[PDB]
């Protein structure tokens, strides 16, 4: 179900997760959960994985404005821009597929999915989101548009193949719905419909009810009944923090969007400071730039590297030996100064 | 491959003797090569009776024996059915397992069908909320089912709007099937005297609508 | 006869593989082989080899190497040809045979495999009944039209599946990469309309099905 992605979108009807602090600290099934993080990239590539169809239509055609919500208040198709991704900055997108979304974003302390699928504007099911660049290159700027360099990096290739890996779920979601059972006075009404019941026997094992079909209990309410939401139509892939009623499972699997592969890197390693050769030495005054790993390398010598990330004007006095200093400092190539009389 | 060659067209009569010919295209038969012919039931359900030059059929008419005829599987079958139209398969099983040649498909007389029994109405309003219209005009059990279908809503058959579904035959020669007039919803309101005018075997089925 | 419960009509996944079983029941035929038939497209039963009952031994023809598997799950009487090598130039019938009357004698089922690309829409069934003006004879022709099956399957039951004495049907036929037909039968004067002689359409692989009852527009 990745040749059309909607086969994998239809195998996994999404449900709410352990949304522990959506408001201040209000905790329940959160409708836009935080399932996994997919950020092993040197392409500045976050990926969020959660339990809604953010990248899967109802029939499964990837509607832009259809991002699929899924709850016991059921599967629906909420907005395409109204999915909140808040990393403490704007959740910039690179793409999205089903229960995943790959993106670039300058990081923070908390990622926060914001549930807004026409039942709300936002709801901030958040997570302690570490995200920091550690960028490539000698130079220290993250500005892609200037033309000064091209290094190698690895970024999330945004092609819509089926999978390289595949996450999945079974032992199915006996799930967060216990207010179904209709009121009998000392009995109960099995109010059947909408989903599968997952009942339990206290006075009568007809209180043990699976159904979208209703029944009767006599002499047993809560306290002598049992009711939970035990239905199907969802392969629930990564449900942590709300355990399934199954300790014994048979899962189904689906692939991983945005597979990380090799790319370039437009890195802006600009010109360094000014180098006057002196009476036995030489000296380059580095100006300010983006924070650049300067390396004055006595290349052949005892390699005390005049090397550090730099952000001010510094004074790289390379007293040049016969072995010759290498000013290869911050996003340029080297320079092999040989001392002379 | 192999060729146990006989008449791969087979034309029978009422109670008709399916003489499933297969003389050996290489030459002469044997029971180690298994020159056999067993008659084949509907939906391409070959069930081998006249087995390998040694057997008759289990529960079939008793006149059927796929045996040595010519230098191949000559299958003499006297006393066939009225609607037993199916593939009398000439199997050659060369001391390991049965591989097929062609097998003579046999279709006979006895019990010819009628005109196509008319189910021809513009169907319920589920398509008319989509801005569509698919009226169902068809026959049931037409025989000899050589169907001429003029499919044009608004009365006159034009090459669009019409549609033919699968007109499918049974074992007993009953072959009537459906089709539609497939146009718009307000376009299905634009014309109401549409249909599918069908005719097979001298019997003509009127698919006419009302809207 | 040790009769076949055939693997279904299946659209082909590309490069794919499975053990397409003709469940060869009627006994535990464990000392009994069969011809594991490939329903060739023109040729009919051009079987690419045979199965065994307990040995499971697939005798192999000269063409089924590559996309062929021999599968013999004969513990409850199952034989089968494995559809390996999913490609669009193979898709035909798949049958069995048990080896009684010592060549292949218990002629199996035959299930329609179709190697191909298909739709992302399965069939849908619609109720087409007697009209809001009349349409009323001794035979009142209705049913459900089950169309658009990309990929397979499609199956249409009459009377909601119960009152189905002869609901004449078109199977999945070609339209836009979707298998399409209609399963429609007559009700009597007392077959409908208050007695719900309803056309039910189904697509089990693509899961596109609905039962549309004995209720017309009048």
């Amino acid at each position: 179900s990745v040749t059309e992605h909607f086969n994998v979108y239809k195998a996994t009807r999404p449900y709410l997760a352990y949304c522990a602090d959506c408001g201040d600290g209000y905790f329940c099934y959160s409708p836009v959960a935080i399932e996994k993080i997919r950020d092993e990239a040197p392409d500045g590539m976050l990926k969020i994985q959660v339990s809604a169809q953010i990248g899967l239509d109802k029939a499964g055609t990837h509607a832009h404005t259809k991002i699929r919500y899924m709850a016991g208040h059921d599967v629906q198709e909420s907005k395409r821009d109204s999915l909140r991704v808040y990393t403490s900055a704007a959740c910039s997108i690179h793409g999205t597929m089903g229960h995943f979304i790959v993106a670039h974003c300058p990081p923070g302390d908390y990622l926060k999915v914001s549930f807004e699928d026409a039942d709300s504007h936002v709801k901030a099911c958040k997570v302690q989101y570490k995200h920091d660049p550690l960028p490539v290159g000698r130079e220290k700027f993250v500005v892609r548009p200037h033309f000064g360099v091209e290094l190698p990096c690895t970024s999330y290739q945004l092609t819509t193949a089926p999978t390289d890996e595949e996450i999945d779920m079974h032992t199915p979601p006996d799930i967060p719905d216990r207010t179904l059972l209709s009121q009998t006075a000392g009995n109960v009404k099995i109010t059947a419909g909408g989903r599968t019941i997952r009942y339990n026997c206290t006075c009568g094992r007809d209180n043990v009810g699976t159904t979208s079909t209703d029944k009767t209990i006599n002499t047993c309410k809560i306290d002598q009944c049992h009711a939970a939401v035990t239905s199907h139509d969802k392969w629930q892939f990564t449900s942590p923090f709300v355990p399934r009623a199954d300790q014994t499972a048979r899962r189904g699997k689906v692939h991983v969007p945005f597979p990380l592969t090799n790319v370039t890197c437009r890195v802006p390693l600009a010109r360094a400071p000014d180098v006057t050769y002196g009476k036995k030495e030489v000296t380059l005054r580095l100006h300010p730039d983006h924070p650049t790993l300067f390396s004055y390398r006595s290349l052949g010598a005892e390699p005390h590297p005049y090397e550090e990330w730099v952000d001010k004007f510094s004074e790289r006095i390379i007293p040049v030996t016969e072995e010759g200093i290498e000013y290869q400092w911050g996003n340029n190539p080297p320079v092999r100064l040989w001392a002379q009389l | 491959q192999a060729v146990v060659t006989q008449e791969s067209a087979l034309t029978t009569s009422p109670g008709e003797t399916v003489t499933l010919t297969c003389r050996s295209n290489i030459g002469a038969v044997t029971s180690s090569n298994c020159a056999n012919w067993v008659q084949e039931k509907p939906d391409h359900f070959f069930t081998g009776l006249i087995g390998d030059t040694n057997n008759r059929r289990s529960g079939v008419p008793a006149r059927f024996s796929g045996s040595l005829i010519g230098d191949k599987a000559a299958l003499t079958i006297t006393g066939a059915q009225t609607e037993d139209e199916a593939i009398y398969f000439c199997a050659l099983w060369y001391n390991n397992l049965w591989v097929f040649g062609g097998g003579t498909k046999l279709t006979v007389l006895g019990q010819p069908k009628s005109s196509p029994s008319v189910t021809l109405f513009p169907p319920s309003s589920e398509e008319l909320e989509t801005n569509k219209a698919t009226l169902v005009c068809t026959i049931t059990d037409f025989y000899p089912g050589v169907v001429t279908v003029d499919w044009k809503v608004d009365g006159t058959p034009v090459t669009q709007g019409m549609e033919t579904t699968q007109p499918s035959k049974q074992s007993n020669n009953k072959y009537m099937a459906s089709s539609y007039l497939t146009l718009t919803a307000r376009a299905w309101e634009r014309h109401s005297s549409y249909s599918c005018q069908v005719t097979h075997e001298g019997h003509t089925v009127e698919k006419s609508l009302s809207r | 006869q040790i009769q076949l419960v055939q693997s279904g009509r299946e659209v082909k996944n590309p490069g794919e593989t499975v053990k397409i079983s003709c469940k060869a029941s009627g006994y535990t035929f464990t000392e009994y082989p069969m011809l594991w038939v490939k329903q060739a497209p023109g040729k009919g039963f051009r079987w690419m080899g045979l199965i065994y009952t307990n040995t499971g031994e697939p005798t192999y023809a000269e063409e089924f190497k590559g996309r062929f598997v021999f599968s013999l799950e004969i513990s409850a009487s199952t034989a089968y040809l494995q559809i390996n090598n999913l490609t669009n130039e193979d898709t035909a019938t798949y049958f069995c045979v048990r080896d009684y009357f010592i060549s292949l004698d218990y002629w199996g089922q035959g299930t329609t495999l179709t190697v191909s690309s298909a739709k992302t829409t399965a069939p849908s069934v619609y109720p087409l009944a007697p009209v809001c003006g009349g349409t009323t004879g001794s035979s009142v022709t209705l049913g459900c039209l089950v169309k658009g099956y990309f990929p397979e399957p499609v199956t249409l039951t009459w009377n909601s599946g119960s009152l189905s004495s002869g609901v004449h049907t078109f199977p999945a036929l070609l339209q836009s990469g979707l298998y399409t037909l209609s399963s429609s039968v007559t009700v009597t004067s007392n077959t409908w309309p208050s007695q719900t002689i309803t056309c039910n359409v189904a697509h089990p692989a693509s899961s596109t099905k609905v039962d549309k009852k004995i209720e017309s527009r009048r």
